């Protein structure tokens, strides 16, 4: 759902 | 008694009762202060270790005897609980980590200016344990300025990842600068339901709320009395929390005591023990120590003073008894309560003292 900060 | 030093370059090794993420060695001191068996915790920082998912870890530890074989690591931080420190036993962390991302379970995003008004949202939401926010700098655009609320199993990070440009820190309702009311309020003949997080024995409910207050995933509690009607719930105290934070039912029920935890409370913060001697009851757990002394107050002092020891009874059954000294049984559980609380008996029981932080 929230998706954390990429790479 | 108190031991506030650190091994610089150490890693203790065995004695593991918990691990975790977190994202500095005194942070990990914490909850090693606050677990009820931990005495000697090992840190590691990113530096300190090649493999990834080690990295950040914090290993809590116990040693029947107090010590622990060591090994040297370059970087890795060690030292002791602060149990039996008083006033320097503290939930609160105030410190916010640049470049560090801790991951939890995201139930919250918005778009904020700052971090200090991304760790003002968190303290302000009951939930909210720890955060995350990505600063105008970060790589991807559509992630800039986001205010990550968060919480987690145990209140630690499920991971910690360094990451540019992102910025993390803890709630502030631990250091009292929550604007979420303190609600005092018992319940009597009350049950809640929601999610049960823990489940404990308690002499009375305000032990109850005390530990609630203390436990990272515990918003609320439900304590079933020693008159309860099913015998083997009895003095049960039932730790919860819920999805939005707050009760979402209640039930009236006969010899149940219901309330609050009181973490956002300010002048009346209860401390991290329990104080009260209990006639008549037996406490319940592995025997560490048996001590003849004069009186349930010498027994709670022997007991402060065994760091080991969480809890005693102190018997005056002719049985336990010889010229002017009585035996003091002192106790330990995995949880730091009873394993039973039993009545009508010729005993006193109390608590350790090693983590009053008042007084
Ligand atoms: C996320 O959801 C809540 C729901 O009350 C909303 O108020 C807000 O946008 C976020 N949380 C906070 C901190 O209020």
């Amino acid at each position: 759902p929230i998706s954390d900060f990429p790479d | 008694g108190c031991l506030t030093q650190l091994y610089e370059n150490a890693f203790f090794r065995g004695g593991d009762v918990a691990s975790m993420y977190t994202p500095n060695a005194q942070y990990c001191q914490m909850r090693c202060t606050f677990h009820p068996r931990c005495l000697l915790f090992s840190f590691l920082p990113a530096s300190s270790i090649n493999d990834m998912e080690k990295r950040f870890g914090c290993f809590l530890k116990d040693s029947v005897t107090g010590t622990l074989p060591k090994v040297h690591r370059t970087g890795a931080v060690s030292g002791h609980s602060l149990k039996q420190c008083g006033h320097q036993i503290s939930a609160c962390h105030r410190d916010i980590y640049k470049g560090v991302d801790m991951r939890g379970v995201n139930f919250n995003v918005s778009k904020v200016s700052s971090v200090e008004e991304c760790q003002k949202r968190c303290t302000n939401n009951i939930r909210c344990q720890f955060f995350s926010y990505a600063t105008q700098t970060f790589h991807k655009a559509e992630y800039r300025n986001n205010c990550l609320l968060k919480y987690s199993p145990g209140g630690t990070p499920t991971a910690i990842k360094v990451l540019s440009n992102v910025e993390s820190g803890f709630s502030l309702k631990p250091c009292a600068l929550s604007e979420i009311g303190c609600h005092m309020n018992i319940f009597q003949h009350l049950a809640f339901s929601d999610v049960d997080v823990a489940r404990v024995l308690t002499p009375d409910a305000f032990v109850c709320r005390t530990i609630c207050t203390y436990h990272p995933n515990c918003l609320f509690f439900t304590f079933y009395t020693n008159v309860w009607k099913i015998e083997s719930q009895r003095n049960v105290c039932l730790l919860k929390t819920s999805e939005s934070g707050t009760p979402s039912s209640s039930t009236p029920q006969e010899n149940t005591i219901s309330g609050y935890s009181l973490l956002t409370c300010k002048r009346t913060l209860p401390e991290p023990c329990h104080s009260k001697i209990y006639p008549g009851v037996d406490f319940g757990g592995e025997e560490l120590n048996v001590t003849f002394v004069k009186g349930v107050n010498v027994c709670q002092e022997t007991c402060t003073k065994m760091i080991r020891c969480q809890f005693f009874t102190y018997s005056l059954l002719p049985e336990d008894c010889k010229a002017e000294a009585c035996k003091c049984f002192l106790r330990l559980s995995m949880d730091g309560s009873p394993t039973r609380i039993a009545y009508g008996t010729q005993g006193s029981s109390g608590y350790s003292l090693r983590l009053c932080n008042t007084g």
